């Protein structure tokens, strides 16, 4: 059994997270208090959901996560909420001043000074670790923290972890969705400084998850809450491998392997069906062919883009619930006679299957009805890279003005910094095209 | 960042932050002696913005009065809410500055200022993490202008990295007091360009003219300028002031309303403004008559808009209608900066509504206001009229030259991003 | 169409299915940025602090 | 108020549906970069398609379909129609061609000699002619009866092309012993029903057809251009060799004892409905945050026997200059008003499928 360590940074990786360790918890049979009943080996065992949570030797199940927020409001709320007896003080980290939606605030000013706390609280939890495989970071693009101390954590991460994995769970700015001015320079200077530095990294737009929670869920308005309810879903679909029996995605380099040949095109786009509203009182269930169909339809992805006019580098599909391989691949045949499923032609046409056969655990009271089976679907496409041509043409129009620059330069970050990370994402774009798109 | 310093300088501004006060104690539920009466344990959660908490379980405005004559600061100790401030943050002289920027700035203002920075800094001492400070006070007159302006040079000296926010009221001659009210304006608009982050610009005509015009007030006083004031500084305050989906402070604010260091003069408006339904808080709060600045932003681009709604209503019909007016002034917002209109949503309704709507407009077009003021200004120094009474303190005219030539420089940068 | 590596157990199992075949920076340089960075905001300041005491 | 925004500058169809639209005063041209739009008039070269759908309270629209540049290109089309089953290696309605990459710069080079030298094995007519996408209107072609000549000709170019059966017996409008082909306009709206414009035009030629020398070009090309530079009596027989369905259809009547709907139409709306249908599922914008319309031109041959062969499709065609007031209308009313309504007798033919 190998750990893993999950960061949340910011509001959004803080309020993504607690929706996470709550949905964690209601899986495994964890009560609010740490208590584990179904756990026979009492303070100790190696088994699957170890991965996640250490125990006590009185019996309590400790989440291996840390919470960081250059401001106190989010974390507090941890800290009185319904979970807050599952995570320890040491683990809970905030400052005085946040960033301001300011990256160079939460990268230089800010985060210059809590850093090596946060590092030391880390180190904490990896002494703890017999076999550490590395860390699932989770975090806003567009806010100061989320994008400027997260680069930050990530550039040390691989400083005094060099072996270890490191995901993301990251959230790609949307005006739908409280999103500030300056999010584009956030999103583009924290790209650029973390890429290096990530090994493969899940991008959420907030538009798919408001418009997936409006028309799907009949929620007219979504809050926050509803919108990480979902957004927790499909995490734990794409975690559940780390905290469960199996033989697919069972450690974080298999993520790479899996979907990541090419290094810096790390980004899989993750498609999630079904999403069924729980105030739906009569509804007919979806078949095995249903929901993996549903999984090349844009309105169920979690970034809107066209995978028809891009290629395949790599495909996974993740079941929880009643599905047995016959039907996965009698859906997949059906499908690939009917479907723009072009694979690159130096990887195989192929997926890679994993199926768990507790059906998605839901909320109590939540927004999501209970359902018979579904797929969370892992495809490594170019045609996520829309995504970077949406956000890198929204800095242009900014940043061709200088608009809002003395902002980042007033915290001490260099002008060149801002055209340093664009040329990056600028080549980034070219990876995706010479990748992706038939000369003709 | 929760704390807010506010202070108050001069006859106008301390008639309009006695206003203020009154207003913000009645909505977070302070009565006239500080004791808490609400209703909602929303009105509490963000009471430390601007209330320190004493023994007794009282509240105290963090909030310092200052002038350099006793009469309206008497007014406000004798007013409704005067027994609510601390009697120590009461600052004044007794000789006034005579609506004269220059002892304002640099005699009579001189004397006292220190006495000042001491409260100051006893409200900021006993902050757990102040935000900045927030300022109102008129340009037109000698005391808010003159010394307001020299009180902000020596708050940023002691406090650099603080939010510097001022509500400031721009002379009119078609409602003055005396005939030097450009001169104390076009040097404390210097002032100003250097030393805050944000700044409401007010301008009295555009308060007269809604209070005369629209609210068919037949002869309105200062006290009804004032109590429109009032009602806008609750609103544009209420991020601060209140939860929401945003986690609003005065730094949020400055970095994404001001795009260029310069440009952080906000026109603000109020609706609704008749003498009730979500279309119409919208329709009203983008034409220019419920605009305090007296500039028509269809002269010009807004770089940036920030819209705060009070009261129970429709969040989806508010998204759609904001939705709709920018497209009914698709040519009035500026293509590169992407999303510039920030709506922002509270529940709690201002006393006396069922819903309000404040708006907070970045747009060139306040170019408008500092043209009228620098016309003004130089109609009269092109004679060096009525100059003697600045050059009797010790002032020069080169430092005019160089506040009105600080302005049009001010004025040409709008103009500049309103043909990009 | 033909499936690889099938492994079952008691909570799921995997398998893979095939269509067609085919045809860093040191602790030291990091503070120094932060570094050089904390002495631009210090330069500025002191400026500023300049201009007031002018 | 709806709002549009011009990306094409040099787009004769679109121009006219810029003015149309103004008109109604309903419709507000706004500036070319600017976001807020409800409709984009494309431009014809890497369309952002990725920028569209992300403008929230915007139903956004486009007059273009990503992806149908796969009709759209010679080299592509040939492609496509091989590959697909609906289409196949043995489509009936398309002259047999090849995919000839030149070697300055996967190839059916052999495949292409295979079935030439059994035609050299017939005396049979073994004319062809090759093309490509590069060319300028009009020139860029060779038709040659010799193998060599046009691996040579292509080879000589250095880029993609085709390589095509020459119609040796194309039917010949009398009087004057000439040439033509037929062009179609199709609307294919949001929801992708297809929309065939009643109107039609042949491009004639006024050449008589001379099987003898494939040299001089313009007895057997029948480009606009070509004909208003290198022609002999450009403009004898109908205005601007520009003949219309009316006097076409008389004509079938009077020589042939047939009318255009039996003889042509049939086979022409059966080509249109196959080729679109075969590309719906990969650029069909039914479920997409965004939504695309596109007008195509479809060019067509007659054979002698009355066969009709696709020639090509084109996917940012120009109008006949009599055409474009109705069929601009037409787009308005079907592809934009019908998304966006304002505040008969169709003409266009409705292909279903
Ligand atoms: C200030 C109250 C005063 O002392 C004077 C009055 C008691 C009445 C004030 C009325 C007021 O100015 O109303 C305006 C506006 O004219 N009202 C409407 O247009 C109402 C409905 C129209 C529907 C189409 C609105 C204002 C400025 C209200 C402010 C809000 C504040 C925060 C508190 C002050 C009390 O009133
Ligand atoms: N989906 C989702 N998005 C969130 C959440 N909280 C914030 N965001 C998004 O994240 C971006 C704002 O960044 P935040 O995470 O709030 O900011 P931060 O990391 O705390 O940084 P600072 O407050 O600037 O110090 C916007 O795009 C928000 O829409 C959340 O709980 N769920
Ligand atoms: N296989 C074939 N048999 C007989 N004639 C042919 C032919 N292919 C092309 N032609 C002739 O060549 C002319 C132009 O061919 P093509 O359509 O490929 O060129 P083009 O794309 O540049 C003009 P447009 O785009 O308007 O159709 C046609 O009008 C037709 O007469
Ligand atoms: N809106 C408003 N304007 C005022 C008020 N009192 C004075 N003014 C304006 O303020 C300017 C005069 O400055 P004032 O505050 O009286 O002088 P000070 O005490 O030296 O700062 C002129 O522009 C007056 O029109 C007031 O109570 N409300
Ligand atoms: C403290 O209160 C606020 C803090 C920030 C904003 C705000 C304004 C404008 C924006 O875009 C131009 C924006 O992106 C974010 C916040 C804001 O506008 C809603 C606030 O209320 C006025
Ligand atoms: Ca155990
Ligand atoms: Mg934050
Ligand atoms: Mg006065
Ligand atoms: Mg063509």
């Amino acid at each position: 059994m190998r750990e893993c360590i999950s960061i949340h940074v910011g509001q959004a990786g803080v309020q993504i997270g607690n929706a996470c360790w709550e949905l964690y918890c209601l899986e495994h049979g964890i009560q609010p208090d740490g208590q584990m009943p179904s756990d026979k080996t009492i303070g100790g065992g190696d088994d699957s959901f170890n991965t996640f949570f250490s125990e006590t030797g009185a019996g309590k199940h400790v989440p291996r996560a840390v919470f960081v927020d250059l401001e106190p409001t989010v974390i507090d709320e941890v800290r009185t909420g319904t979970y807050r007896q599952l995570f320890h003080p040491e683990q809970l980290i905030t400052g005085k001043e946040d960033a301001a939606n300011n990256y160079a605030r939460g990268h230089y000013t800010i985060g210059k000074e809590i850093i090596d706390l946060v590092l030391d609280r880390i180190r904490k939890l990896a002494d703890q670790c017999t076999g550490l495989q590395g860390f699932l970071v989770f975090h806003s693009f567009g806010g100061g923290t989320g994008s400027g101390f997260t680069s930050l954590l990530m550039e040390r991460l691989s400083v005094d972890y060099g072996k270890k994995s490191k995901l993301e769970f990251s959230i790609y700015p949307a005006p739908q969705v409280s999103t500030a001015v300056v999010e584009p320079y956030n999103s583009i200077l924290t790209t650029h400084t973390t890429l290096e530095h990530s090994d493969c990294a899940f991008m959420v737009d907030n538009e798919a998850i408001y418009d997936i929670c409006r028309r799907n869920l009949d929620i007219e308005r979504p809050t926050y809450t509803n919108l990480n309810r979902l957004i927790s879903q499909i995490v734990s679909s794409i975690t559940a491998s780390l905290r469960f029996d199996g033989a697919l995605n069972v450690d974080l380099t298999e993520f790479q392997t899996n979907l990541v040949p090419y290094p810096r095109i790390h980004f899989p786009l993750a498609t999630y069906a079904p999403v069924i509203s729980a105030e739906k009182a009569y509804h007919e269930q979806l078949s095995v062919a249903e929901i993996t169909n549903a999984c090349f339809e844009p309105a169920n992805q979690m970034v809107k883009c066209d995978p028809r006019h891009g290629k395949y580098m790599a495909c996974c599909l993740l079941y929880r619930g009643d599905v047995v391989p016959k039907d996965v691949n009698a859906a997949i045949a059906t499908i690939k006679t009917k479907r723009s499923i072009q694979f690159v032609d130096w990887c195989p046409t192929g997926f890679k299957v994993g199926i768990n056969y507790q059906p998605p655990t839901v909320v109590p009271g939540g927004d999501l009805a209970k359902v018979q089976r579904a797929v969370c679907m892992l495809s490594n496409t170019t045609a996520i890279a829309e995504a970077w041509a949406r956000l890198d043409h929204k800095f242009d129009l900014m940043y061709a003005k200088r608009a809002f620059v003395h902002w980042y330069v007033g915290e001490g970050m260099e002008e060149g910094e801002f055209s340093e990370a664009r040329e990056d994402m600028a080549a980034l774009e070219k990876d995706y095209e010479e990748v992706g798109v038939d000369s003709v | 960042m929760r704390e807010i310093v506010h202070i108050q300088a001069g006859q106008c501004g301390n008639q309009i932050g006695a206003k203020f006060w009154e207003v913000i104690s009645d909505e977070h539920g302070i009565d006239p002696t500080g004791s808490y009466h609400g209703d909602s344990d929303l009105q509490l959660e963000r009471i430390n913005v601007y209330y320190n908490e004493a023994t007794g379980n009282k509240y105290v405005p963090r909030a310092i009065l200052v002038d350099l004559e006793p009469g309206t600061m008497d007014s406000v100790r004798s007013g409704p809410f005067g027994q609510i401030f601390r009697p120590d943050n009461f600052v004044f002289g007794q000789s006034g500055a005579g609506n004269n920027w220059a002892k304002g700035h640099y005699t009579e203002g001189a004397e006292l200022v220190d006495s000042v920075l001491d409260v100051v800094r006893k409200e900021s001492e006993s902050c757990d993490c102040l935000q900045g400070f927030q300022l109102t006070h008129s340009l037109g007159g000698g005391t808010g202008s003159g010394m307001g302006t020299l009180l902000i040079s020596k708050i940023r000296e002691e406090y650099p990295d603080r939010i510097m926010n001022t509500f400031s009221v721009m002379p009119s001659p078609k409602v003055s007091d005396t005939v030097v009210e450009p001169y104390n304006a076009t040097l404390s608009v210097h002032q100003l360009v250097e030393n805050t982050d944000e700044t409401y610009c007010i301008d009295n005509e555009a308060l007269y003219d809604i209070c005369f015009r629209t609210l068919k007030l037949t002869t309105p006083t200062y006290g009804d300028l004032n109590h429109l004031v009032s009602a806008t500084m609750s609103g544009v305050t209420t991020c601060l002031r209140f939860p929401g989906q945003l986690n609003a402070d005065l730094r949020k604010l400055a970095v994404n309303m001001v795009p260029f260091p310069r440009l952080h003069f906000f026109m603000p408006g109020f609706a609704p403004l008749t003498s009730l339904t979500v279309p119409e808080l919208t329709q009203q709060m983008f034409d220019s008559k419920n605009m305090m600045a007296a500039c028509d932003p269809r002269h010009g681009r807004y770089l940036t808009v920030a819209a705060i709604f009070r009261g129970r209503m429709s969040m989806k019909e508010v998204d759609e209608q904001m939705l709709n007016v920018q497209n009914k002034n698709s040519s009035y917002f500026v293509e590169w900066i992407p999303n510039n209109v920030k709506t922002a949503v509270c529940d709690i309704p201002p006393r006396g509504l069922k819903m309000s709507a404040t708006f907070i407009g970045n747009s060139t077009a306040i170019q408008e206001l500092f043209k009228r003021i620098s016309e003004q200004f130089t109609a009269m120094f092109r004679r060096k009229a009525f100059l003697h009474w600045y050059t009797g303190e010790g002032m020069d005219e080169m430092e005019f030259t160089e506040a009105e030539s600080n302005m049009n420089d001010l004025v040409s940068e709008y103009q500049q991003y309103q043909d990009a | 169409m033909e499936v690889i590596e099938l492994n079952k157990c008691t909570s799921g199992q995997s398998f893979e299915v095939i269509l067609k075949p085919p045809s860093d920076p040191s602790l030291e340089e990091i503070q120094k940025k932060l570094e050089a960075a904390e002495e631009r905001r210090k330069y500025q300041e002191a400026e500023l602090l300049k201009h007031l005491a002018e | 108020m709806y709002t549009f925004v011009v990306r094409d500058e040099n787009s004769s169809v679109y121009a006219e549906v810029s003015r149309l639209l103004l008109a109604t005063g309903q419709w507000k041209r706004l500036r070319k970069d600017n976001p807020r739009f409800n409709l984009m008039l494309g431009e014809r070269n890497r369309l952002p398609f990725g920028r569209l759908g992300h403008e929230p309270g915007l139903v956004q629209l486009v007059n273009y379909y990503r992806g149908a540049d796969k009709l759209c290109r010679k080299a592509s089309l040939v492609k496509l129609i091989k590959t697909s089953p609906e289409l196949s290696e043995s489509c009936t309605w398309f002259p047999e061609s090849y995919v000839i990459y030149p070697t300055n710069l996967t190839d059916e080079r052999e495949v292409f000699l295979a079935a030439y030298n059994r035609r050299r094995e017939g005396r049979e007519g073994n004319v062809w002619i090759a093309k490509s996408s590069a060319g300028a209107k009009g020139e860029g072609i060779l038709i040659s009866s010799e193998a060599s000549e046009l691996l040579d000709f292509i080879d000589e170019q250095g880029q993609v092309h085709v390589i095509q059966k020459y119609l040796e017996k194309p039917l010949l409008l009398e009087p004057g012993h000439r040439k033509f082909d037929i062009r179609s306009w199709v609307l294919v709206d949001h929801l992708y029903n297809i929309y065939l414009y009643r109107e039609g035009v042949l491009r004639t030629s006024s050449e008589p057809y001379n099987s003898a020398n494939f040299q001089d070009k313009t007895c057997h090309l029948t480009n606009h251009c070509i004909q208003k530079e290198y022609s002999k009596n450009y403009g004898r027989y109908e205005e601007g060799n520009e003949m219309f369905f009316e006097e076409f259809n008389q004509y079938l009547m009077d020589a042939l004892n047939t009318t255009l709907e039996n003889s042509i139409l049939l086979q022409i709306k059966h080509i249109i409905r196959s080729c679109l249908m075969c590309i719906e599922p990969a650029i069909s914008t039914k479920h997409l945050h965004y939504q695309s319309f596109q007008l195509f031109g479809f060019d067509f041959m007659v054979d002698e026997e009355l066969k009709v062969w696709l020639i090509e499709v084109n996917g940012a065609p120009a109008c006949a200059q009599k055409l474009y007031a109705e069929l601009c209308q037409g787009i308005v009313d079907v592809a934009i008003s019908s998304v966006f309504p304002l505040a008969p007798t169709s003409i266009f033919i409705k292909l279903h499928h």
